RNA sequence: GCCCCUAAGCGUGUGCUAAGUGGAAAAGGAUGUGCAGUCGCGAAGACAACCAGGAGGUUGGCUUAGAAGCAGCCACCCUU
């Protein structure tokens, strides 16, 4: 939290990317940049790749936007905000993830209502 | 050792400390290496 | 164009004199003299840090409020008598600036 | 050297106020 | 070097120091000046010492005044002369100089360079004497 | 392993393979051979090609963007030209002639977007000096 | 420091046989002009005391300063045992006074030593890289001026010079046309070098005579009268010309100490054909990827190195 | 002057000194003390953070056979 900074980056973090159907977060280390361009690529059609100071984005998101989700802001984590899919592109997220061992996916925060374990082991599968 | 009463750093690499209640040069480089007395 | 008139409070001087004045500037007051078109110099002492960082804030030419026991007077720093060598201000020449 | 800076310096004591014959 | 044209008397009694510099304390010419803290008798030779430190630390641009001017001579008598026998020649020629006079002014686009000059300098000056600026 | 750019025409790429294979262990004729059969048509400009050295030998071969900004000085005919770059601009060829050729060469660029990557070529070409 | 006391040095020697009429004479002397209270320092200097004009002060600061001047003799071996045992080619400018020299050292090298046209403008002799043309590295070096004949009390003066002149190895001889018939001043300089020869008991280096100032010349003599030597080198150092012909003449002057070598070093060195460039003088390297053949004159100990890739031919 | 020699205080309160400084003297120099100011505070370190990426165009152009981010000169852009 840098003041006008932080205020600016809780603006870009509010009115941009919230405005989203489905909220996924992965934690990722050990990922590198070619890696991450790759992936963003083979979901271009999803989500947008956001990532902030944890702090920062809970402060902003939890409390201007999205309620309900707490505990996914104590990990190095990447937003997704998924575009206009809700699980379709979850495929890009799940299986082109879950090869790579790294980029270990949360959330499913579907209509923006609750939260839950992850989601995608169920709802992620169509 | 350069043993003066002035030591100071030579280069960025110099760091002066104070040993046994002396101050010295240490550094990376040995021919900067300076003692006070 | 114009600007607030920086606050200062500018208790007058019981005794005058150099023992005076010394005895002031160790207790950390720059004594002073306001004079002016009213024709009634006034010896103050002026708080040394306060009237210091006002001057360094805003400079020499820098209008000020002298509340001098409740009254408040506008007077412009007319001159500064600064020690060479302490570079404390020594004694203030204050204006009367009637608005 | 060091006799007369000896001689001259202990006149700094409490006892001779700073001043001593001969200084 | 800098040594009078002439003078009125060329055997003058010793300049007395004593008290802090009445005139002269502040930087009139440049931006930064070195001020004095001792009382010295500044000599030719110290002088143009300091001034070439400054010019040849600030190399191609800025500008340096010399407030000083060492018009006072100072005698030395023949070596391994008794004394007596009438004063000596002039032998230095010296500004006496009081705390805080400031003696070297300087200006210069980079504040670095200027007080790293200035202290150039100091060091060939034979009193303290520290870096004073025009803003004050 | 190494970039290695070596001219696309098969000509003669003996500075950069020679003294680079050298410490790899790849032998000289196996490596022209596998360059030989890898630029067959492609005889552009140069190309940068990974090496990628296996456990003992692999002759891999990674091509992006042969031309690069490298493009910009032989379709200008300028040549080693430029000494100082951004003062002594040569090669006025416009950016609505760059614009063509940046969009031919779009392969890969690290870049998703058009004007991406015909920012991304400016800055290239640009750093040798050139009046777009 | 060290020219200081050599000059004090000299004039005290000068003084001490002379001290007792032209002594007291220069010692009442205050006008501040030659010799009296000219002092033995520079600007300014010690013209109140000058050569201290009395036996006891001259004598104990004649031994003080033979003490320093070993002292600084030791000092400059010190500083040039790096060149002597990196055995770089030296090449001493020597000659008269004015003529260039100092000149002729900030043209053949990027130097800014002090180019004034008093004389003796130079006092300590000051080293300088060089690079033949060939690309052999050596230290061109410009010494202090001679004249006609040197005062005898000059030798500590000059001392760093005729060391410069001992170690050597193409002793260029810089003189100008643009003198009252320089052949005497080509004398003057060669007799001091036979002098310096016959005292340090060595072979005489080689004398490259280099002659400038020529733009400025008068150009009375066609051929044979502004040009009478029949090989020395004509630079004029001011107008850039000449000069690719003297730097010419010097590598040819100058043997080589390095060997001619023939290696074919593989590709799969890198290092030692790198280091051939490096430390090496390459020519008619062949481009070919397989065995090179790279004619390079290597230095003595990379010449070692052959039978790895030398062949044959 | 007041620990013993040596008369009277190993006096009282608070703080400082580590140098036997006290109990002799420029320049250089603190991980000693309070005091003040200026940045970062985001928790009396911050995006100098134990673990991660630190990329890509590209080996940016002059340079030679080498200049690969780091013989030497030019500025030093964009993408993600
Ligand atoms: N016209 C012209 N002038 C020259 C030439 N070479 C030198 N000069 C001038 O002659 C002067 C000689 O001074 P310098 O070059 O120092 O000669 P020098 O031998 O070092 C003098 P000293 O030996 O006493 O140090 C210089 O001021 C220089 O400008 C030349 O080729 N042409």
């Amino acid at each position: 939290m840098a003041k006008a900074d932080k205020a600016t980056a809780v603006a870009d973090i509010a009115e941009q990317f919230k405005a989203s159907t489905a909220t996924v977060v992965t934690e990722y280390r050990g990922l590198t940049v070619a890696n991450l361009a790759e992936l963003r690529r083979a979901l271009g059609d999803s989500a947008t790749y956001t990532v902030a100071k944890n702090t920062l984005v809970k402060r902003a998101a939890s409390e201007a936007g999205i309620e309900g989700l707490d505990e996914l802001f104590a990990g190095p984590t990447a937003i997704a905000f998924v575009k206009g899919e809700a699980v379709d592109a979850a495929k890009a997220i799940k299986k082109f993830a879950k090869d790579n061992k790294a980029l270990v996916i949360k959330g499913g925060y579907m209509d923006g209502k609750a939260l839950s374990v992850a989601d995608v082991e169920k709802i992620a599968d169509l | 050792m350069k043993v003066n009463p002035s030591v100071k750093p030579i280069c960025d690499k110099c760091r002066v400390i104070r040993r046994h209640g002396r101050v010295m040069v240490i550094c990376s480089d040995p021919r900067h290496k300076q003692r006070q007395g | 164009t114009a600007n607030i008139p920086n606050k200062l409070t500018a208790n007058v001087r019981t005794r005058t004199g150099k023992g005076a004045s010394r005895q002031a500037r160790r207790d950390g007051k720059v004594p002073a003299v306001l004079y002016g078109h009213g024709t009634d110099p006034q010896h103050l002492e002026l708080n040394a840090r306060d009237f210091a960082a006002v001057l360094r804030s805003h400079g020499t030419n820098a209008i000020l409020t002298l509340d001098i026991e409740g009254t408040e007077q506008l007077a412009l720093t007319k001159a500064l008598d600064v020690h060479p060598i302490r570079r404390n201000i020594q004694h203030a020449d204050l204006l009367v600036v009637q608005r | 050297a060091k006799r007369g800076r000896k001689k001259r310096d202990r006149k700094h004591s409490k006892a001779n106020h700073g001043k001593r014959p001969n200084a | 070097m800098l040594i009078p044209r002439k003078v009125k008397h060329r055997k003058q009694h010793h300049p007395e120091q004593r008290g802090i510099a009445s005139g002269g304390t502040s930087v009139s010419f440049g931006d930064y000046g070195i001020q004095a803290l001792e009382h010295a008798y500044i000599t030719n030779r110290q002088i143009e010492s300091a001034r070439i430190a400054i010019n040849r630390h600030i190399k191609r641009g800025g500008k340096v005044w010399i407030n000083i001017f060492p018009d006072r001579p100072l005698t030395k008598k023949p070596a391994e002369t008794r004394m007596g026998s009438g004063k000596g020649s002039p032998e230095w020629w010296v500004a006496n100089v009081k705390p805080g006079r400031v003696l070297f002014e300087l200006s210069y686009p980079d504040e670095k360079t200027a007080r790293d000059a200035l202290t150039r300098a100091i060091h060939k000056l034979p009193i303290k004497a520290r870096i004073v600026t025009r803003e004050e | 392993l190494i970039k290695l750019q070596i001219q696309a025409g098969q000509a003669n790429p003996a500075p950069p393979v020679g003294p680079a294979l050298g410490q790899h262990g790849v032998n000289i004729m196996e490596f022209c051979k596998a360059y030989n059969a890898a630029t067959e048509s492609q005889r552009g400009n140069v190309i940068p090609v990974e090496i990628t050295v296996y456990e003992d030998r692999s002759f891999t071969f990674a091509l992006k963007t042969p031309p690069a900004a490298k493009l910009l000085l032989k379709a200008a005919g300028v040549q080693k030209g430029s000494g100082e770059p951004h003062k002594t601009k040569v090669a006025k060829v416009t950016w609505d002639q760059v614009r063509e050729i940046a969009e031919t060469k779009k392969a890969d660029l690290n870049a998703n977007d058009i004007d991406a990557a015909a920012k991304i070529i400016a800055g290239t070409a640009r750093s040798m000096g050139i009046t777009v | 420091r060290e020219g200081k006391a050599q000059v004090s040095l000299a004039q005290m020697e000068y003084m001490l046989p002379r001290l007792r009429g032209w002594g007291e004479s220069m010692s009442r002397q205050a006008g501040g002009r030659a010799g009296g209270a000219g002092g033995g320092v520079g600007t300014r200097g010690p013209g109140e005391t000058k050569i201290e004009t009395d036996r006891r002060r001259i004598r104990e600061r004649m031994a003080k300063l033979r003490r320093e001047i070993r002292d600084m003799k030791k000092i400059r071996d010190t500083q040039r045992g790096s060149r002597r045992r990196s055995e770089i080619p030296s090449v001493a400018i020597v000659g008269y006074t004015n003529a260039g020299k100092s000149s002729l050292l900030n043209a053949l090298t990027g130097a800014g030593v002090l180019v004034e046209n008093a004389l003796f403008a130079t006092l300590e002799p000051t080293t300088r890289r060089g690079e033949f043309e060939d690309g052999r590295p050596f230290v061109l070096t410009d010494t202090v001026g001679f004249v006609r004949h040197l005062p005898t009390q000059l030798v500590e003066a000059f001392r760093s010079t005729l060391e410069e002149v001992v170690d050597a190895d193409l002793l260029i001889h810089v003189v100008d046309g643009s003198d009252v018939n320089p052949l005497a001043q080509i004398n003057a300089v060669r007799t001091v070098i036979n002098e310096v020869v016959a005292e340090y008991d060595i072979a005489p280096p080689p004398e490259l005579l280099v002659v400038n100032k020529i733009d400025a010349a008068t150009g009375v003599g066609l051929a044979q009268l502004r040009r009478a030597l029949p090989d020395a080198v004509f630079v004029s150092a001011r107008t850039g010309d000449g000069l690719d012909k003297l730097r010419s003449r010097m590598g040819e002057l100058v043997e080589s100490t390095d060997a001619t070598v023939d290696v074919t070093i593989p590709y799969d060195r890198g290092d030692l054909v790198a280091r051939v460039h490096t430390d090496g003088h390459v020519d008619a390297t062949e481009h070919t990827d397989a065995g090179t053949r790279i004619k390079a004159r290597v230095p003595a100990p990379l010449a070692a190195t052959l039978r790895e890739y030398a062949t044959f031919a």
